[PDB]
């Protein structure tokens, strides 16, 4: 339930600021979009070795507070704060499985949490708010790391403010 | 506060700031040594500023008193946002003046359509962010529980009410959490949450303080 912190030791803001997720296990990797299955348009959220420091995200909570706690249920999104595209969700899709993807809507409370993990943070997906979490990790397929549910095997990020 | 106005020095003397190296939450002074805020504002070694109107000045008839105790509601439901109330015991009673006074707890629950005063130092924009220097104020009416549960299917419990404008323009916003909602001169609400700020059909949700007065009085009695 501590406050989520960026690399400069500042609390992460509620929607106001965008942050690069920086893997600590893949220096050359950054966040981006890839196609999955039969889709014309890229909708799956990937780490790309070919792409640092990454597309930046916002962490968003309906709570009228401008700090993020590890305990808050979040929406994570690419793009501007208020807008309703680039909102993260998990979709069961081959060949990846429980894949992190973007969509054009937003729920009141997101299904994601940011949690201290060893030396940094992991994203944890919650299919429902009462239940325990599913760490988000990486599926190496067709030369990239698709973000997807891999419990016990999280991808660790530092949160760098885009500035 | 979006669509609000400058309160003025002396205007909201029961408003406090919760501080841990920075402002993060509003609160309400309910007696010389007890503050109400949101359970979701809970943080270790909170320091309360009182008598501040300008949040970025180091002096001005002000008091900075550490919490001695920060007591979240023992039913606080971080999944449902239910029972979103916290009492803070101050380590020393505040000294009272033009800018520092307590609000009292309500006799009874406020009814839909009653006008209220909401105050804090949160964001003043619907899209983007502008944080004020001075405390801002908003008159916001209470909405029916049918109007509220409608706005937020499944989420409105018995310990919540909606205030504001389903038309948009005017609402609490990020940084106002834990601050006062005062109706007929009593603390009726605590700023909790809403879908965005000042959007159509997406009003503010406030902790229903009338439901908690027995607990507050009993928690003060015992602590």
């Amino acid at each position: 339930s501590s406050v989520v912190v960026d690399t400069n030791g500042q609390p992460v803001s509620n929607g106001a600021d965008a942050y690069y997720l920086v893997p600590v296990s893949h220096g050359h990797a950054g966040l981006a979009l890839a196609k999955i299955g039969n889709e014309a348009e890229p909708r799956a959220v990937v780490l790309d070795p070919h792409h640092r420091p990454g597309l930046p995200v916002r962490f968003e909570s309906p709570l009228f507070i401008n700090i993020i706690k590890e305990s808050y249920f979040l929406n994570i999104k690419f793009g501007p704060s208020s807008s309703d595209s680039g909102v993260w969700d998990v979709i069961q899709q081959d060949p990846i499985g429980l894949a992190v993807k973007v969509t054009d809507t937003k729920s009141l409370l997101g299904p994601f949490k940011v949690e201290k993990e060893g030396e940094g943070y992991k994203i944890v997906y919650y299919p429902e708010r009462g239940q325990t979490g599913l760490d988000i990790g990486l599926v190496h397929r067709n030369d990239k790391y698709y973000l997807a549910v891999k419990d016990g095997e999280p991808c660790v990020f530092k949160i760098r403010k885009a500035t | 506060i979006v669509g609000g106005y400058t309160c003025g020095a002396n205007t909201v003397p029961y408003q406090v700031s919760l501080n841990s190296g920075y402002h993060f939450c509003g609160g309400s002074l309910i007696n010389s040594q007890w503050v109400v805020s949101a359970a979701h504002c809970y943080k270790s070694g909170i320091q309360v500023r009182l008598g501040e109107d300008n949040i970025n000045v180091v002096e001005g008839n002000e008091q900075f008193i550490s919490a001695s105790k920060s007591i979240v509601h023992p039913s606080y439901n971080s999944n449902t946002l239910n029972n979103d109330i916290m009492l803070i015991k101050l380590k020393s009673a505040a000294s009272l003046n033009s800018r520092v006074a307590s609000i009292s707890l309500p006799t009874s629950c406020a009814s839909a359509g009653t006008q209220c005063l909401i105050s804090g130092w949160g964001n003043t924009k619907s899209s983007g962010t502008s944080y004020p220097d001075v405390l801002k104020c908003l008159k916001a009416p209470i909405l029916s529980d049918s109007s509220c549960k409608s706005a937020y299917p499944g989420q409105i419990t018995s310990n919540m009410f909606c205030a504001g404008y389903l038309e948009g323009g005017k609402d609490s916003c990020q940084g106002d959490s834990g601050g006062p909602v005062v109706c007929s001169g009593k603390l009726q609400g605590i700023v909790s949450w809403g879908s965005g700020c000042a959007q159509k059909n997406k009003p503010g949700v406030y902790t229903k303080v009338c439901n908690y007065v027995s607990w507050i009085k009993q928690t003060i009695a015992s602590n």
